[PDB]
């Protein structure tokens, strides 16, 4: 996602 | 936590006509503990630009505050300074795409002072995507990986080029800035290569606003109308895009622009197909068609 990296 | 156990599915609709065009929108929060899409829909500008229309999609991160404030003044940002006007009749199409580059600068300085001084963990950003439409032409705006797209003579047309960390244009302004790409990610964190707000991607010493880690800067690109087969204008965030390919949606759309004239309903299917594809993101959609559209 946009900052969640997983 | 980026997702929830059960997505929200409840949908928000708007929709309107004018100016000989029709849109309806939807937005869904879907798998996101956050909802912090935003939008804006206007059928008719000020100060003598009536028949002018402006459609854009914000697509928001580290909170909905730049998204918010970008949905209820970029237009103004666009259509109030002086490169937008130049100075005499209306403005000439280099007016308007200097005008749309200086609004997206302006609305971004001055998001800038105002984050500063009520300090406060509100490091949000929001990409964009939008038309700007004219009586002779539609400005397509893009600053991000939301992705607009028009659909002429019953095929895509045109759509605009997502802005990605990793494509060239943008891993050489990051890496002139001395960040880096890491992972898909500017430094390593940041998966948006172009858009408004993330201050803590533009403070870097020696360089202008557009040659920051993050850029503010859109790209324009005017596409001159035709009455005649000019159909309709998908604009939506990567949470759509992500699952569905430009032929693939624009020809559910034209598909479905063919057994309805509901356009809100036309929306909720492309967001709820999306959904059902699994696209775990926010999703909004705009869909805005001119007079020679499919007809029901
Ligand atoms: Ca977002
Ligand atoms: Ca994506
Ligand atoms: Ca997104
Ligand atoms: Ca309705």
């Amino acid at each position: 996602m946009s900052i969640y990296v997983a | 936590g980026a997702f929830l156990d059960k997505p929200k599915m409840e949908k928000h609709n708007a929709q309107g006509q004018g100016n000989g065009l029709r849109y309806g929108l939807s937005s869904m929060q879907g798998w996101r503990v956050e909802m912090e899409d935003a939008h804006t829909a206007v059928i008719g500008l000020p100060s003598g630009l009536e028949s002018w229309s402006f459609f854009a999609v914000y697509d928001g991160h580290a909170g909905s505050q730049v998204a918010k404030y970008c949905c209820e003044h970029l237009l103004d940002h666009i259509t109030n300074n002086q490169d937008f006007k130049g100075s005499a009749g209306a403005p000439s199409v280099e007016n308007v795409k200097n005008g749309i580059r200086t609004g997206f600068l302006e609305i971004d300085e001055h998001m800038r002072v105002m984050s500063e001084k009520k300090h406060g963990a509100d490091r949000s950003g929001s990409t964009a995507v939008g038309v700007l439409i004219s009586p002779q032409h539609t400005y397509f705006i893009n600053c991000g990986e939301s992705r607009g797209l028009l659909c002429r003579n019953r095929k895509v047309h045109f759509f605009t080029q997502d802005h990605k960390p990793s494509n060239p244009l943008e891993k050489e302004r990051i890496q002139n800035a001395g960040g880096s790409v890491m992972i898909q990610r500017v430094n390593g964190s940041l998966a948006v290569s172009r858009a408004l707000g993330d201050f803590d991607y533009k403070c870097v010493h020696g360089k202008g606003p557009t040659e920051q880690l993050v850029s503010p800067e859109p790209e324009v690109h005017d596409i001159e109308r035709s009455e005649e087969d000019d159909q309709f204008i998908i604009l939506a965030c990567d949470g759509i895009w992500d699952v569905m390919g430009n032929e693939e949606l624009c020809d559910f759309v034209r598909s479905r622009l063919e057994v309805t004239d509901d356009l809100e309903k036309v929306c909720n299917e492309v967001v709820d197909t999306c959904l059902y594809k699994g696209s775990r993101d926010n999703m909004s959609v705009i869909l805005i068609c001119f007079p020679n559209a499919p007809k029901v």
